């Protein structure tokens, strides 16, 4: 179900992230399926490898 | 035996291989330049024991 | 040695686009000099804002189609190449454009920024046929001057971006057509004076007074390092 | 022999840079030579240059 459309989380990590594009981050999540979601959002939402 | 078409391309780096899926074909609407990768495929070559 | 300078005396804004500007008086041989420099001078080198940005949702690249629209989505871009925004503060902005319902989609209904000022909104983008139909967009404006098309942009910058932001040729400078003309003045005794009269046929984005000074700025400021040095 | 074939499309656009081809209907051929500004076009009387 479509719960990375509406979080407050994602959206504070997608800024952070795309506003400091030279620093290597390590973000540590619970569980695989989460991780696996999280990469999905991030690469067709703002290319970030 | 026969051929196959896969993702898990043995020697090639991490970075040419976001732009495939899980079977190994491009997405749609990606925009390549010339020497990139279209679709992964692997052919089996000779077994010899060990 | 009977040097004379000129002043700009009058304005005259026939429409909202088109303005004549007049300005004497010159002495003789002056005419034709000023004209013609600043005719290069002005059609060259003026700074103005235009599309180069668009997202919009649900599609992936621009030779697709969409439920329930006129226009296939290549048409949608080359309609927006020409609309004609007014940026007061920043140098880039994101607007968003939202509808539903049939009937054309204009250029009215951007929802408008605090300062974004859009010069004609009766400027037609879409065409909605269905009554479940709707489009949402985010449009990106900058700021800059001369041509500049996607080639150029795509080759030269390093940063990466998804699958769905659409590339757009940009067009900064906004005047259109210009052309000047020499009379002959009336001063008390002198008959030997002129005067120049150009017009100027624009978008928005451009007060004519504010044109005329930019373009003689430059022109002085290049004459600079012409002077003193040798 | 075969098993399964995929099948990828490409979509470029071109446009007009100088060496490039043109011709009228009477049989006048030609190759474009120079891409010039706006001002050096000769203007009539009016502003519209050609």
């Amino acid at each position: 179900a479509t719960w990375w459309n509406f979080d407050p989380r994602v959206e504070w990590l997608m800024g952070y992230l795309t506003s400091h594009r030279s620093q290597k981050v390590l973000v540590i999540c619970a569980k695989a399926a989460t991780a696996l979601q999280l990469e999905q959002v991030l690469r067709e939402r703002e290319g970030i490898r | 035996g026969p051929e196959e078409i896969t993702a898990d391309i043995p020697n090639v780096g991490e970075a040419a291989l976001s732009k495939l899926d899980e079977s190994g074909i491009v997405y749609i609407g990606a925009e390549v330049t010339g020497g990139d990768i279209l679709v992964g495929k692997v052919t089996p070559k000779g077994e010899t024991q060990l | 040695t009977e040097f004379l300078k000129p002043r700009l005396v009058d304005i005259e804004q026939v429409s909202s686009t088109h303005a004549k500007v007049t300005l004497e008086p010159l002495e003789r041989g002056f005419g034709h000099t000023l004209g013609n420099a600043l005719r290069r001078i002005l059609l060259s080198s003026m700074p103005g804002c235009a599309v180069t940005e668009v997202e919009i949702d649900g599609v992936l690249h621009e030779y697709s189609t969409k439920e329930g629209v006129q226009e296939d989505i290549l048409e949608i871009l080359l309609n927006l190449k020409g609309l004609a925004v007014r940026v007061q503060g920043k140098d880039e902005v994101i607007l968003t454009l939202n509808k539903s319902g049939i009937g054309p989609v204009t250029a009215a209904d951007i929802t408008h920024d605090g300062d974004v000022e859009i010069v004609k909104p009766q400027h037609v983008i879409c065409h909605l046929t269905d009554e479940n139909a709707s489009i949402s967009m985010r449009i990106k404006v900058q700021r800059g001057r001369g041509y500049v098309p996607a080639s150029t942009r795509i080759h030269s910058e390093e940063d990466e971006r998804p699958i769905g932001r659409l590339l757009v040729d940009a067009c900064y400078s906004p005047v259109e057509r210009i052309a000047y003309n020499v009379e002959a003045a009336r001063v008390e005794q002198r008959t030997d004076l002129d005067k120049l009269v150009i017009e100027m046929e624009t978008n928005g984005t451009i007060d004519p007074e504010e044109a005329i000074r930019r373009a003689a700025t430059i022109l002085a400021e290049q004459l600079e390092a012409f002077v003193d040095l040798r | 022999g075969v098993l399964k074939i995929v099948k990828v499309y490409l979509a470029v656009k071109r446009r007009i840079q100088p060496g490039d081809k043109m011709a009228g209907r009477h049989g006048n051929k030609g190759v474009i030579s120079k891409i010039n500004p706006i001002e050096d076009m000769p203007y009539d009387e009016n502003g519209t240059p050609v």
